[PDB]
């Protein structure tokens, strides 16, 4: 159900421009918050469909972004 | 229980600390004892794996043979509901999986549980649906596919036994394959050049590699068949008769595979080295690429998993793995139409591939980029725009380290040309994913020119302008209004004063807003958001549309990534339509940009949006037909189906017109027609076929009737022949 995923160990200097760039290729992204305030190394990638998110988990996920191996999880429950 | 069995079929031929003669024929001792109690479970067990692993065909089969001659009835029952499953998948237009049954049908014959001749007579019929009349070559087609790529596994044995009627299935075949349209191979293809390596149309080169099998008495080297070690319990005695077999009749709801082209890039002189590698026209070849192709598709989810069975691929002889295993990813990378998965599967597979193998995997991958690069002058332009992305994205996970160098032919030719114009799509990339001045120092002091440019705002009423320019008070009474944080009705106040739809005030607007909220993509959303009001009055026209889009360009083409979100937003929240971007993507404003990627990234993705968004919708209204609402809903769908189909017309329109313009030109003055300008926007054009066929093919008597006519000139007319040729 939830389309939102974290993701951490991103450089300070990492933008949302960066993650946009990155993290749309598994998909429309719908929104990327930087840090971890939803209203650090953290940012929370919001796709309208739950595959594109799906994909990001299977090939974002543990690749690197700044040199950093970024690490994603579901924002659920 | 009915779970155990499951597991322990699925598992069998994996990693074991008993042989896999020992577990076959331990596992057929299991599986026989669940036969009273199990049957009809452990029958369909085998016919699923039977669709759905063809990749481990040769030991499933094995299994089915020990099982067969343990029990004949049972054996009998099985080859009876293969065929069943087989009528049924072709039922439901899996003619994918049907191929992997007719396989699996083919190579029982080897296991001794189905007689030779069944299969010769399966096989005539195959052949006898090229001889039926008014029905698609794409359905011939598969029948002659289906029946000639099981030959590597029973060619031997059909023609052992039934010599002279194999010969005649084979003049029938190849009597069909000489009149075949060719049509589509142009569109198919990821180069045109002949050299090195031909792109071969599938069944020409599939149809050779049976010829030099045939040559070879039928002997083949690499097929792994773990039946040979059961010879004492396999025998003919044990043979079943299958009940007769008719393809069944064309309808109108039938669905056949599109026609395909072999991609090939490696020949053994690429790795002079190792072990003789397999030719282009060796059935060895053919196997290896299927099973690996097989192998992606059963793991594509799971990277670790996929790229340690493709490592792990055995084979009866010594094959360069590593030069198959990239080669069939780039044949699938560069597959046309589109890739089996999701592009960006590739490079992370390649990725976990080269971690896996890092003595050896990432010299040929390095190798592979050299010769992707050499010989981009004839690469389709869909195939280019994967490999810049692929080839980005996999820089940006090795500190975008490359040996520049090597490509330093591209600085002398004209920048139009598809190697430098590679680079500097490469380098815009590796930007986005990084740093201006970082990307700008990874090159050579040769290749900096080739470097994208510093993304920077450029405003029109910025401290430099001369205030003789139109508006240019109000522009500054704007920039002071938004800082103060005013409302949407004090910057229409604002506005009013401003002479002439009103382009002006559009222009001062925009250009303002824009600047202002310059910073990020976040601070542009929410000023885009904050001031929608302003935007769908002065946007409410279509020329109004075009004009925010003409100076949101003026303002961001240094930033095409900006350029890009902007758009998607615009389109959204309905500042403008797709039909605005369309006609702006065609606009003289971006003439001399028409050849860069970003264009065609926001093409495209404003065509995936209104696509999603008719799907949405259709959705909302099938719901409803479940539970004045579910028809008022119908009336949102048919108006979207409309600005769906709509948008394709204006798309194909404006290709055609500037086509017709390019080609018309280039006869009057007698210039060259293949210029880089040209080979961009007709592949471009291909591209719009290629990427959304689905979708246009419910429109092809409206493009037939309307642009793609008998008159229009053969360049252009040829893309929608060859797209009509995908499945005719």
């Amino acid at each position: 159900k939830s389309c939102t995923l974290y993701v951490g160990n991103l450089s300070f200097y990492t933008t949302e421009e960066q993650i946009y760039e990155l993290f749309s290729k598994s998909g429309d992204i719908k929104k990327i918050i930087m840090g971890l305030d939803k209203m650090c190394g953290f940012c929370f990638v919001e796709y309208y469909s739950r595959a594109d998110a799906e994909n990001a988990m299977r090939y974002i996920n543990g690749t690197r972004l700044d040199d950093r191996i970024i690490r994603t999880d579901w924002d659920a429950g | 229980t009915e779970d155990h069995l499951e597991s322990l079929i699925c598992k069998v031929g994996e990693k074991s600390a008993c042989s896999l003669e020992s577990n076959l024929e331990g596992l057929a001792g299991v599986l026989e004892a669940d036969l009273p109690n199990y049957k009809s479970k452990i029958l369909r067990l085998l016919c699923t794996v039977a669709r759905l692993l063809p990749e481990k065909l040769t030991i499933y089969t094995t299994l089915v043979g020990l099982l067969n001659a343990r029990n004949y009835n049972f054996g009998g029952e099985f080859v009876e509901a293969m065929i069943r499953q087989l009528k049924e998948s072709l039922k439901a237009n899996n003619y994918n999986e049907a191929v992997y049954l007719v396989r699996f049908l083919s190579d029982l014959v080897n296991c001794h549980v189905i007689a030779a001749p069944s299969m010769v007579a399966m096989f005539e019929n195959f052949v006898s649906v090229t001889q039926e009349e008014d029905v698609p070559q794409v359905r011939r087609d598969w029948y002659v596919y289906a029946f000639l790529s099981s030959l590597p596994w029973v060619g031997k044995e059909l023609y052992e036994k039934k010599d002279a009627e194999m010969d005649r299935i084979f003049a029938n075949t190849e009597s069909y394959l000489k009149r075949r349209q060719k049509t589509h191979v142009p569109m198919l293809q990821v180069w045109t050049a002949d050299k090195p390596h031909p792109q071969e149309e599938y069944l020409d080169c599939l149809w050779a590699q049976i010829q030099k099998l045939k040559k070879d008495r039928w002997q083949e080297r690499h097929i792994l068949r773990p039946y040979l070690a059961f010879d004492s319990i396999l025998c003919e005695a044990l043979q079943h008769n299958l009940p007769p077999f008719t393809p069944p009749p064309h309808t109108e709801d039938s669905v056949y595979p599109m026609p395909r082209v072999i991609f090939r890039m490696f020949d053994y002189t690429d790795d002079p080295e190792g072990p003789v590698m397999p030719g282009s026209h060796s059935v060895e070849r053919f196997v290896i690429e299927e099973n690996l192709h097989c192998i992606i598709k059963s793991h594509w989810k799971e990277r670790k998993t996929c790229a340690a069975q493709l490592v792990s691929y055995p084979g009866k002889n010594k094959i360069p793995l590593n030069y198959h295993i990239v080669e069939v990813i780039f044949a699938e990378l560069f597959q046309l139409p589109a890739p089996p998965h999701i592009d960006v599967m590739y490079t992370t597979l390649l990725i976990e591939l080269c971690k896996l193998q890092p003595g050896s995997l990432p010299q040929v991958l390095a190798q592979a980029t050299e010769m992707l690069y050499m010989r981009l002058d004839t690469m389709n332009t869909t195939c280019v725009d994967r490999f810049i992305n692929w080839f980005s994205h996999h820089l940006s996970n090795f500190q975008f380290r490359w040996s520049w160098e090597d490509w330093s032919d591209c600085l002398s030719q004209d920048p139009e040309s598809p190697k430098p114009k590679f680079v500097r799509e490469v380098l815009e990339k590796c930007m986005r994913l990084s740093y201006h001045q970082r990307i700008l120092d990874i090159v050579p002091p040769t290749f900096s020119a080739l470097c994208p440019s510093n993304p920077t705002c450029i405003y029109k009423y910025g401290d430099e302008s001369s205030n003789s320019l139109p508006g240019h008070s109000v522009a500054l009474c704007l920039a002071v209004a938004f800082k103060s944080k005013a409302t949407n009705d004090e910057i229409f106040s604002i506005l009013k004063d401003v002479p002439n739809f009103n382009p002006l005030k559009i222009e001062v607007f925009v250009q303002t807003l824009l600047h202002l909220a310059a910073k990020s993509f976040s601070h542009s959303f929410s000023a885009l958001a904050k001031f929608h009001e302003v935007f769908k009055t002065l946007a409410e026209s279509d020329e109004g549309k075009l004009h925010v889009l003409r100076v949101m360009f003026e303002v961001w083409r240094n930033h095409p990534q900006m350029i890009a979100v902007l758009v998607d937003k615009m389109i959204r929240t309905q500042i403008v339509d797709c039909a605005a971007v369309a006609n702006w993507i065609f606009s003289s404003e971006l003439s001399r940009d028409f050849t860069r990627l970003f264009v065609w990234e926001i093409l495209h993705s404003t065509i995936r949006k209104m696509n999603k968004h008719v799907l949405k919708i259709q959705k909302e209204l099938e719901e409803a037909k479940e539970k004045e609402q579910i028809e008022r809903l119908q009336e949102k769908v048919e108006s979207a189906q409309s600005e769906q189909k709509n948008l394709f017309l204006v798309i194909f329109q404006r290709f055609i017109m500037i086509l017709t313009e390019h080609l018309v030109r280039c006869e009057t003055d007698g210039t060259s027609v293949l210029t880089p300008w040209y080979k961009n926007c007709i592949e471009r054009l291909q591209q719009i076929f290629l990427q959304h066929h689905q979708i246009i093919q419910q429109y092809m008597v409206t493009l037939e009737n309307l642009l793609f006519t008998a008159e229009l000139d053969p360049h252009i007319l040829a893309v929608f022949q060859q797209f009509c040729a995908l499945q005719a």
